Parts: C-alpha cells; structure tokens; sequence
C-alpha cells in the first residue's frame, strides 16, 4: 500500500515490479479500470483516458524488469489509485496530489497579515508544517494564517506539507 | 518422416476405441507397417530424421526386450499384479475404459512397475 | 552509409532533421556524418530541424559546428524558416548562436519582415532587442 | 472471435472472417500535384514537397464489402455481451506509430497506413464506393523484435504494388464503469505472438508413450 | 503426400494461449528478419 | 544514476525482395 | 557407450543396467556424423543378430550353462569383481577369446537338441 506524493506540477515515477526479465506484457489502470498504459510486444500503447497526452514510460527499462509510469504536469484531479498487472500480480500505489500557494502574489507591505492556500484532493487530510527562516516553525492543520509579515520576514518559506508520515515541501512567493 | 516416423502414428488411430479391440489390432496395425540444393544439403536433414525414427525405435525395442520381450507386441510376464495400483475389476476396465484415461490412472504408478519387471527379469535370469 | 546521397542530393541527416529523431541525429553525428550537408536545392539540415520546431536537434546541430547563415537556391537563412512557421525559440536559439538579422534573400525578406507579414508581434520585438544589442 | 477473458480489457481479441476483405495499395510513379510556390520558403517548400511525395501511398478497400463483414462482426459480438446494448468502433487512442497507425511491409518498404477513417461506426440494435486510406513511409521504425530503433534504406523509386486479403482483425475492448453502456472498441496489437497464435489456433504437439501396462488373467513361463 | 489420420471418440483440451508452439515460432521469425533485413542505422538500449 | 547507455551499430544494406511464403512445422520422430 | 570406464567390474555391471534407458563444410561433415550414427546402429544390430544364436537375444545380463576351464581365469575371481575393471580384464583373455565363443555355439546347438 505504497503512497506518493506530488508538487502539482513536477513528475513522479510509479514502478512495477518484475522478476522474469523478459518484457512481459503489462498495463496500468485506476480505480475505475480505464487502461492508462500497456505493453503489446515491444511499443507502448497510451490508454484511451483523460490522461494521454501528458503519461509517459521510460522504454530502455523494459528489458530489465521495471516498468515506471512517468505523469508529467500534474494536476488534482488525477490523485487516485493505480494498478500493475505484470504477470498475474495486482500490486496497487496511490498518487496524492495538491497544490500550496498564497493568494496575494506581489503587492505585499511591511506589518501585514499573511493567509495561505491549499487545495487538497477530496478524501484526505493532510497537515502543514511550516518552517522560516527566522525560526517560525508554524504548526498547523491545513489552512494556515501568518499575522505579521515584516522586512525580516523576506525570503521563501518552507511550508512541508506531511500525510501517512510522508511529506513534500514548496516555496512561497514574498515580496515585499 | 517417412517410414518408421510414420509408423510412430501409425497406431495412434483409433485411440478412443474399446481397450480389448486396439489389443487385437495391433497385430494388424503391425503388418500393416510398409537439383543441385536437393540431394545435397536438403537430402541430409531427411536422413537426419530417418535415422532419429531409426534410433527412437531400437532405442524402444531395446527397452521392451529388457523384460524378455524382444519380437512380441503381445507378451505374459510372470510379475504377480499388486491390488494397490488398480483395486478394479478386470472386467471394467477391458469393457468401459480407454488407454488415455488408463495411463491416467497409472502414471503415478508405471515408474516402478518398469523397476520391478526389471528386478523380475533379473531374478529370473538368476535361477 | 554514413554519408550517403541520392539523385536529389538529400542526405540521412536530413531526413533526421526533418522527422525529429533526436537519437538517430546524435547517432549520425558521432558516426560521422556532414553537419553542413548541401543539396540541389540548398537546404541544409538546419533549415528542416528550424522550420518544424524541434529545438533539440537544433541545439545538437549548431554545437557541432553547422552554419548558422547557411544560404540555400532562395538565399533564406535557417531564422526566416524559424520565424515563417512561429518557433520563437528556435529564433532566440539562432540569436544566441550568432545570426544576422539583417541578412536578404532573392526577393528582399528580412527575418523582421517575415515577422510582421505573418502577424508574428513577438519574434519581432525580441529580434529587434537582439539587434539592438547588436 | 478468441480471447484468453471476456469483460477483461487488457487481453486481446482476435477475430476470424469467413469471407476475405480485398485491399490494394500502391505507391505513384512520380509526382502528381507539382505545386508552384512564390511566397517565402519557397526553397523548404519545395524541398518538403518533394521529399514527402517520394513517399506518399495510398490503399483502396471496398466499402461494401467491409462493411458487409463487419456488420457480421458486431453480431458475432453482440453475443457475448447483451443484445440491446449499443457497441461501436473508435479509432486508435494513442501510443507508437505502429500501434497509432497500421504498420505492414511491400518489398521491404513499410507503410504506416491510417486506419481512423476505416474504423468510424456507429450500431443501434433492433434497427461501388471504395474507401481510400493514406499511408507514408516512414523510415524510421521501432522494432517489434527489440527494444530500440532503427533506419532503413530510402525507398525505391519503382512503383510497388500489393493485392492481398484481410484474414483477421485484433481488437482491444475499453474496459469502463460508465453505466455498461456505449461499449467501445479500438483497433490494438503489435504483439506478433498474438499474430501466430491467430493462426497456430487449433494446433497442439504432444509425443508418443507406444509402452503400455495392464492386468490380465494370463500366465508367463 | 501428407498423413492425416481422423480420430473417431475422443475429447482433448486444445488451450492455444499457453501454447508453446508460438514461442518457437516467434524466435524463428526475428532469426529470419535479423538474417534478412539488415537496417542501415540500428539503435537498442543497454542498461547496466 | 542508473547507467542506460544505448548502443548504435551502422551496417551495410543493400535492397532486398520481400516475399512471405508459406511454411509448415514438422514435429520430430516419436511426437 | 565407452563412457563411465573408470567404475570397476561389480560397479559397471549395475550402471550397463542404467544405460539401458559454408554448405559444401557444413554437409562433409554432416555426413561423416551420419557414418558415424549409421555404422553405430548397424554394429549395435550386428551384435544383437551375433547375440541371438547365443539365446540371450535382447538381454544385457544372461547367464549361460557353458562349461568354464579354470586355465583361462587363472585366478581365484573372488576379488576381480570389487578391484578389478573391464579393461584389463579384457586384457587378461584376449588369447583365449574365439575358442569360448567356438563353445557358446556348438553349446547352443545341443541346446536345440
Ligand atoms: C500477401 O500475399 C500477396 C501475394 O502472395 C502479396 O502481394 C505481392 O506483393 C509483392 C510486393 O510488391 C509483389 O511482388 C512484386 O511483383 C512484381 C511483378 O512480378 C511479376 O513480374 C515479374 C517480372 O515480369 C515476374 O518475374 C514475376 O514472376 C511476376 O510475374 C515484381 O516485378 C516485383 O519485383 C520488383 O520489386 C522488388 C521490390 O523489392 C525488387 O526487389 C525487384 O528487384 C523488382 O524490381 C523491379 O521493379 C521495381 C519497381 O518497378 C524497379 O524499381 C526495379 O528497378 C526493377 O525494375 C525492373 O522491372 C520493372 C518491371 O517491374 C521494369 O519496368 C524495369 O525497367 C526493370 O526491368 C515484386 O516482386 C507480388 O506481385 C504481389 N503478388 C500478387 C499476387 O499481386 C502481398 O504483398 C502479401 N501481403 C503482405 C502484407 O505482404
Ligand atoms: C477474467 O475477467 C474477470 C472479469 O470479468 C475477472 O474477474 C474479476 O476478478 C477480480 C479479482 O478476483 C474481482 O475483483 C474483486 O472484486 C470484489 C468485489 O466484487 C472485491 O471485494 C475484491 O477485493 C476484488 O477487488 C472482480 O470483481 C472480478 N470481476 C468479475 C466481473 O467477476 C477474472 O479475474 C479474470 N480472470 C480469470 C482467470 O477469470
Ligand atoms: C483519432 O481521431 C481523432 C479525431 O478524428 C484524432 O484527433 C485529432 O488529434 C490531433 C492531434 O493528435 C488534433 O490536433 C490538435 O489540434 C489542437 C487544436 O488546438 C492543437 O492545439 C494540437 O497541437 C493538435 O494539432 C485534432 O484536433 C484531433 N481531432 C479532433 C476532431 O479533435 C486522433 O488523432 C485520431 N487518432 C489516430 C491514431 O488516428
Ligand atoms: C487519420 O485521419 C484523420 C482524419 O481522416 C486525421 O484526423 C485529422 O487530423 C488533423 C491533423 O492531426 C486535424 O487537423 C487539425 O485541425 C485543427 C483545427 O483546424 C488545427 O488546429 C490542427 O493544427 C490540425 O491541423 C483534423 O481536425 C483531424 N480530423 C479530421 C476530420 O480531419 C488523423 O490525424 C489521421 N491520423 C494521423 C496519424 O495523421
Ligand atoms: C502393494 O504395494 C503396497 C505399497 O504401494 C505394499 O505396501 C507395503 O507393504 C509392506 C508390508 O507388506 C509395508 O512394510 C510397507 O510400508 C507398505 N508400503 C510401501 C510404500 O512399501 C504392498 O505390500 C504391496 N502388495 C503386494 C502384494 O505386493
Ligand atoms: C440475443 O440475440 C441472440 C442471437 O443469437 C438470441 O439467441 C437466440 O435465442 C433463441 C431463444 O433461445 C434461439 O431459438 C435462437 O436460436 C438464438 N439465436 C438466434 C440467431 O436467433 C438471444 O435470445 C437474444 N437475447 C438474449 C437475452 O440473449
Ligand atoms: C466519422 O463519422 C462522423 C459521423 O459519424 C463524421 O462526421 C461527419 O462527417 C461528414 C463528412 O465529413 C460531415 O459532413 C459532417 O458534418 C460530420 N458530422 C456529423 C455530425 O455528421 C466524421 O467526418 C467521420 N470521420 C472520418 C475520418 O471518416
Ligand atoms: C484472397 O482471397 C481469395 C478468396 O476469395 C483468394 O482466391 C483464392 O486463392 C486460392 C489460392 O490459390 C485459390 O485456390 C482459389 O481458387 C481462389 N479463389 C478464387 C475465387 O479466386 C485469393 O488468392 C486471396 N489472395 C491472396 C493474395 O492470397
Ligand atoms: C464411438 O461411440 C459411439 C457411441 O454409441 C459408438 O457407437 C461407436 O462405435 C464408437 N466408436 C468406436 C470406434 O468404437
Ligand atoms: C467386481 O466383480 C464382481 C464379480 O463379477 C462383482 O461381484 C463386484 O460387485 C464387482 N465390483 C465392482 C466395483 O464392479
Ligand atoms: C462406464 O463408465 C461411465 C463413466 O465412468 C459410467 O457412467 C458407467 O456407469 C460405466 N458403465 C459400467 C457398466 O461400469
Ligand atoms: C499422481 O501424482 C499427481 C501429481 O500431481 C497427483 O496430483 C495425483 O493425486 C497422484 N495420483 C495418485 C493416485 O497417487
Ligand atoms: C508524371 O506522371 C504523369 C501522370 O499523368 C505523366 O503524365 C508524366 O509524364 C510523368 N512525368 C515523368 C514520368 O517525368
Ligand atoms: C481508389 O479509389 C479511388 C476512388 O475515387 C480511385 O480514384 C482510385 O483510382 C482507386 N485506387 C486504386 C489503386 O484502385
Ligand atoms: C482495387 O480494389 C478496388 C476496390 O475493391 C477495385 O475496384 C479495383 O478493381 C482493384 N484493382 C485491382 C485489383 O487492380
Ligand atoms: C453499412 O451497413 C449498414 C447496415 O448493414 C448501413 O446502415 C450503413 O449505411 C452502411 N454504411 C455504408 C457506408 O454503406
Ligand atoms: C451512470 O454513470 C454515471 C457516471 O459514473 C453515474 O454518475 C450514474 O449514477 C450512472 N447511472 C446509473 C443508472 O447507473
Ligand atoms: C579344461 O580344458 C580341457 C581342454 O584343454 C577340457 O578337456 C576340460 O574339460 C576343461 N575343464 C576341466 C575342468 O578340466
Ligand atoms: C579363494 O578365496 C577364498 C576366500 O578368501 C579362500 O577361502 C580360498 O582358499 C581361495 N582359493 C585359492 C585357490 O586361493
Ligand atoms: C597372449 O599371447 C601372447 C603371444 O606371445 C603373449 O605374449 C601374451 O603374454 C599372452 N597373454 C597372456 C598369457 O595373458
């Protein structure tokens, strides 16, 4: 029950596992089993889903015994689970995606008020943790509001953002 | 293929048939039994499997004639049957079964039934 | 062959550069192929790698050591098929490589010219910063 | 129809016809067109011009008569999946070009033919045209043996002819939780044991055991 | 002239996916392409 | 970093005929 | 079946038991393979039509009633069995090899009798 996590936007490689060494035929499907990939001799075969244009395999580890799944611009929408049927084995991942930005983009003062934005996928609740470089380390759940934003306060945060013990980290825009 | 590789399904007919008539066919099925790239490099691969059939064959009679057997298609062999490997009646299995379904049976068993004809021809051969 | 040649003078490279094939082209490369291959009718494969928009095997070409002014039978420069077809990169690419905007073919085209016929705003405003700073 | 599991998206499914579909094709002698270009890139215009006529193909199927044999086709399929439920075809989804387009060889010459106008169809249960597919020789082609890529030699400038018959088809189901309805069907392989096994289908090699054991009421010696 | 010979009572399983006739013939076929067409520019990828 | 280095091999090719034809399989003597 | 000649007497007599179950290049060398199966073959056949006048035809182990002069052993054959291989054995009787087979023969035909 292996779960990854995204940056909305960067790219995450989901992996099978093989042990025959032969480039034995596999797919990927979801939850609702739409095919995303498969393997029908030695080509690649992208699945008639909403996400088409964007997935990707690395073709020379075929050979080897992995099979990678490489999405690239994620999104929201695609945080759900994903199947591997190498051989007869259903080994299943789980794909977390959100996003953690700010509202005001530029126009910032000195001795202001600073809210934050996080858009999580519907079924989870993760947590933000904070970290400055002035030693704020916020502690929060997932909304998070900061009530002073000073000159010394310039430079971008560290907001690490931790479920099922697994965490990412981001930037955030100040300026001031 | 020809010839000996033939004969090999030559008796493979009729093998859904009753198990005491493919027995007396046998004697039957037995008597029944009968430029340049061509001759040069093509000519040596059908010789290649003429002999293969060849060698199958001794190879086979070979080890029918282990347990005193050698010519004879149908032969009585004095090895007493144990009531483990069938506990059957003779009469089922030569009015109702089939050969298939036999070696089935008995393919966890012909291992040492061949082991124990050779321990028998042995003990013969010793008195 | 590497560098083999048919009755209209197009070469392997050339098809590589026309198709895409990022890894054929390297291949071609380290094999040994000619980077500045001529044909019958002038093209070279930096016109076909800048005109559809593959700025991978231009990068590949133009650090090898091909003409970045290459003049084919119509005198157009590898930037006026850049900016014909909409490829801004591939225009600030030839700029960072060293082309010359003020360069003419048979008709009299500038590569601003060929810009502001198309209604192409942007390749014109940063080829003109380029000649600014020229 | 042949599948290792129906209502499982991920195998194929092969299909025999009873009747053979004719297709021909051919490759053009020379150019036809010859288009005049003032405006500018006329050098790249021309250039492009003559280096995809040299490659450039067409392929002719008979419209009646394909859609005659795939009218059999969705009958056959209706069989394994309800009556009035609505099934129908769609073009290929994506991928490789030999999986994206149709990919087969006249005189070591291949052509990737576009199948996406043959496969548009539409059914509703209880309710001399001859169809041109374009196809291009590309030289560059992913090998079906291997892993990797490979480029061929140019292609001759004789015109290449082939006439030949349409056997079989290989289908992949989209397998979808959207109300069992609009069960739709796109054209997959590339997979050549899946071509073999279209054919070695009936075919089975088994070897000989003539030695055989039984009990009788005989005696020996 | 070939031998066919027609079985009279008999019910076999005939399961053609696991055959493995195919994964002799597959192997004869890339044995014939490799030997026959011979590309000009061939590429593979090696992992180590 | 996996090391996936691909290898490229350049050989001679002359043109050739392509023509399938039909083969049958033989199995060997005693199958 | 010149192999395994290392084992001695006792232990070859209980493994014979488990015995018992570029063109032109190419096809001159091809054909010497098929002189050498065929002439096997032909040799294994020849023996086995010498064997059949002795009546152990198609038995690798047969046990015979011919009278054996202890000259020819000249040997107590108690410890030739466990120490002793074929090949110097064969060795030992080479001199004495055409008269016992002279009396296998005539030995069989009062068997007939
Ligand atoms: C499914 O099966 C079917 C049938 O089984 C397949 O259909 C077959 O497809 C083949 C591929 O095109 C095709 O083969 C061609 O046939 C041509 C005609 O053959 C007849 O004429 C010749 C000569 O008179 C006779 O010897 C022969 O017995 C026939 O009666 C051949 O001419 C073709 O050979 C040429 O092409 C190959 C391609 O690689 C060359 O290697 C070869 O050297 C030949 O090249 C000549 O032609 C080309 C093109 O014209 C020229 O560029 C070249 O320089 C040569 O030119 C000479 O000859 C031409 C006249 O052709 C002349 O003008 C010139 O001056 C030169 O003298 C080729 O062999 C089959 O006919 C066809 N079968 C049927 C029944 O239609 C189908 O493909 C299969 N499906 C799949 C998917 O494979
Ligand atoms: C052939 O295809 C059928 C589909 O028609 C396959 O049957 C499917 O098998 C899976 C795994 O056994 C089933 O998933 C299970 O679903 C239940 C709820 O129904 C859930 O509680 C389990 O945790 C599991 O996820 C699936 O439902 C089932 N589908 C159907 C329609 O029966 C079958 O496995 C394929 N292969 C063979 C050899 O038959
Ligand atoms: C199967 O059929 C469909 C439709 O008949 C094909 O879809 C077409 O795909 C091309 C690109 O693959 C689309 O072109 C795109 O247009 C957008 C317009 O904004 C442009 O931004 C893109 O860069 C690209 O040029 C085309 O619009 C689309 N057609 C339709 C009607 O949506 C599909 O390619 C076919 N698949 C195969 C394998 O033949
Ligand atoms: C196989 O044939 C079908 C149609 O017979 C092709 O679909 C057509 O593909 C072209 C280009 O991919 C589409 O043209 C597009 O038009 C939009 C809007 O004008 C433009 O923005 C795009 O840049 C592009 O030019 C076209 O709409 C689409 N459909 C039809 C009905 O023509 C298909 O692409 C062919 N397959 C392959 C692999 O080429
Ligand atoms: C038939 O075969 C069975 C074994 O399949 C024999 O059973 C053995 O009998 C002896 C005593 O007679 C036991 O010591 C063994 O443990 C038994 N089992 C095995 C596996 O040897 C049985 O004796 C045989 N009957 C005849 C008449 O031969
Ligand atoms: C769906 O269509 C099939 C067509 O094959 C119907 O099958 C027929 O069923 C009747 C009644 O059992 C038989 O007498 C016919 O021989 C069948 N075949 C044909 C070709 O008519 C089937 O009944 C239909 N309905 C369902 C619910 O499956
Ligand atoms: C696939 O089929 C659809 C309709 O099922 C075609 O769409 C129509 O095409 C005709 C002729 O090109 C147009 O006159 C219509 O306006 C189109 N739309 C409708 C709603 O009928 C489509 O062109 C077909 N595509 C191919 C490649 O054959
Ligand atoms: C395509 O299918 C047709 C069947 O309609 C084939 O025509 C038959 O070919 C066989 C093979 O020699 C002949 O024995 C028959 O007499 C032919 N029948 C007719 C009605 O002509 C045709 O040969 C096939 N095409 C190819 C290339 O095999
Ligand atoms: C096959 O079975 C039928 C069933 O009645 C029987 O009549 C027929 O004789 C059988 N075939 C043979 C060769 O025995
Ligand atoms: C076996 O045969 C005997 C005598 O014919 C009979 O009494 C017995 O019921 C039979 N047993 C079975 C299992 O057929
Ligand atoms: C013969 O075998 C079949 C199948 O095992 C069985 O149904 C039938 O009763 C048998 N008949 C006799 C007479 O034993
Ligand atoms: C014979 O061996 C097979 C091996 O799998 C086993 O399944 C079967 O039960 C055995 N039969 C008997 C009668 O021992
Ligand atoms: C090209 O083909 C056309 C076909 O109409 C023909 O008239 C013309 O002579 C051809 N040109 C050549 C072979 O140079
Ligand atoms: C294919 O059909 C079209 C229909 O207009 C026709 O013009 C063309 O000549 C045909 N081609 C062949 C090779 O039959
Ligand atoms: C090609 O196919 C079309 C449509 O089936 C047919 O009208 C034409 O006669 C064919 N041309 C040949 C066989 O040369
Ligand atoms: C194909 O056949 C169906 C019914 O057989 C018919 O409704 C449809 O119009 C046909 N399409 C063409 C293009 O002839
Ligand atoms: C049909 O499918 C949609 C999409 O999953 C679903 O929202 C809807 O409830 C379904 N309707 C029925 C009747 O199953
Ligand atoms: C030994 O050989 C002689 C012949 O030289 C023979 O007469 C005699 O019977 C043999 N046996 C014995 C025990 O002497
Ligand atoms: C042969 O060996 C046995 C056993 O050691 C011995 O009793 C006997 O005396 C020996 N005979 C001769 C002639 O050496
Ligand atoms: C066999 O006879 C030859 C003839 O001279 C003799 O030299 C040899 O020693 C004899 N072998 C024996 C007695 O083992």
């Amino acid at each position: 029950k292996k779960v990854v996590l995204g940056k909305k936007g960067d790219t995450v490689e989901l992996t099978c596992t093989a042990s025959q060494k032969k480039s034995i035929q596999f797919h990927w499907k979801n939850s609702n089993q739409i095919k995303i990939l498969g393997n029908q001799g030695s080509f690649l075969t992208k699945g008639p889903s909403k996400l088409n244009d964007r997935a990707d395999s690395r073709r020379s580890l075929w050979d080897q015994g992995n099979f990678p799944l490489i999405i690239k611009n994620l999104k929201i929408e695609d945080s759900d689970t994903y199947i591997c049927e190498v051989e007869d084995q259903k080994e299943e991942v789980q794909l977390l995606v959100f996003g953690l930005t700010a509202n005001s983009d530029t126009h910032l003062l000195q001795g202001q008020s600073l809210t934050l934005t996080l858009e999580s996928p519907p079924g989870s609740s993760p947590s933000v943790q904070c970290r400055s470089p002035r030693g704020k380390n916020i502690q929060g759940g997932k909304t998070l509001s900061v009530s002073q934003l000073e000159l010394q306060d310039s430079g971008t945060w560290t907001c690490t953002v931790l479920q099922n013990q697994k965490k990412v980290e981001f930037k955030i825009d100040i300026v001031v | 293929a020809v010839g000996i590789g033939a004969v090999f399904l030559g008796f493979l007919g009729a093998a859904g048939s009753t198990m005491g008539a493919a027995s007396m066919t046998l004697t039957v099925q037995a008597r029944n039994l009968l430029h340049l790239l061509k001759l040069t490099v093509w000519g040596i691969k059908q010789l290649q499997a003429r002999v293969l059939a060849v060698e199958r064959y001794l190879r086979d009679q070979q080890l029918l004639g282990i347990w005193g057997c050698s010519g004879k298609l149908i032969c009585c062999t004095n090895v007493p049957w144990n009531s483990s490997w069938s506990n059957r009646n003779l009469s089922e299995i030569w009015d109702n079964m089939t050969w298939l379904q036999w070696d089935k049976e008995i393919s966890n068993y012909t291992q040492i039934i061949y082991g124990l004809l050779e321990e028998s021809q042995n003990q013969q051969e010793k008195n | 062959d590497v560098n083999a040649v048919d009755v209209h003078g197009i070469t392997p490279l050339h098809l590589a550069a026309y198709f895409g094939h990022l890894e054929i082209v390297e291949v071609l490369l380290k094999t040994g192929a000619d980077v500045n291959a001529r044909d019958n009718r002038g093209i070279t494969p930096l016109h076909l790698a800048a005109a559809m928009g593959h700025l991978e095997i231009v990068e590949v070409l133009l650090k090898a050591g091909a003409d970045v002014n290459a003049f084919d039978e119509a005198g157009d420069t590898p930037l006026h098929l850049a900016a014909l077809k909409g490829h801004l990169e591939i225009v600030e690419v030839l700029l960072k490589h060293g082309a010359d905007v003020n360069a003419q073919d048979k008709f009299g085209k500038t590569a601003f010219d060929i810009s502001i016929d198309n209604g192409n705003e942007d390749i014109a405003e940063v080829l003109q910063k380029a000649a600014k700073l020229n | 129809i042949r599948s290792e599991n129906i209502t499982n998206n991920a195998k194929n499914i092969l299909v025999q016809f009873n009747t053979p579909v004719q297709i021909n094709c051919t490759r053009p002698n020379n150019n036809t067109r010859k288009s005049i270009r003032i405006g500018p890139g006329q050098a790249f215009y021309a250039t492009g011009d003559i280096i995809g006529d040299i490659r450039q193909a067409h392929c002719n199927v008979s419209k009646a008569t394909w859609n005659e044999t795939l009218g059999k086709v969705v009958k056959q399929l209706r069989k394994h999946f309800g009556n009035n439920t609505i099934i129908r075809f769609a073009n290929s989804s994506g991928g490789d070009l030999e999986v994206t387009t149709h990919s087969f060889n006249c005189g070591g010459e291949f052509f990737y033919c576009n199948t996406s106008g043959l496969f548009n169809s539409t059914w509703i249960s209880n309710t001399n045209d001859s169809i041109t597919l374009p196809c291009r020789i590309k030289q560059i082609i992913n090998m079906w043996q291997r892993i990797g890529q490979a480029m061929y030699a140019p292609p001759i400038q004789g015109v290449i002819r082939c006439v030949s018959n349409i056997t079989g088809l290989i289908l992949t189901r989209d397998g979808g939780s959207t109300n069992s309805t609009t069960e739709t069907f796109r054209p997959g392989g590339g997979d050549m044991r899946d071509n073999w096994r279209s054919e070695l289908y009936k075919y089975k090699v088994v070897k000989i055991e003539p030695l055989g054991v039984a009990p009788t009421r005989c005696k020996r010696r | 002239n070939p031998q066919e010979i027609h079985l009279e009572n008999v019910t076999e399983e005939f399961n053609m996916w696991k055959n493995n006739m195919v994964e002799q013939m597959h192997t004869d076929i890339i044995s014939l392409w490799d030997q026959s067409l011979k590309p000009c520019v061939k590429l593979t990828p090696l992992c180590v | 970093l996996i090391n996936c280095n691909t290898s490229a091999i350049t050989q001679a090719c002359p043109k050739v005929s392509f023509e399938p034809i039909p083969i049958h399989y033989c199995a060997p003597a005693g199958f």
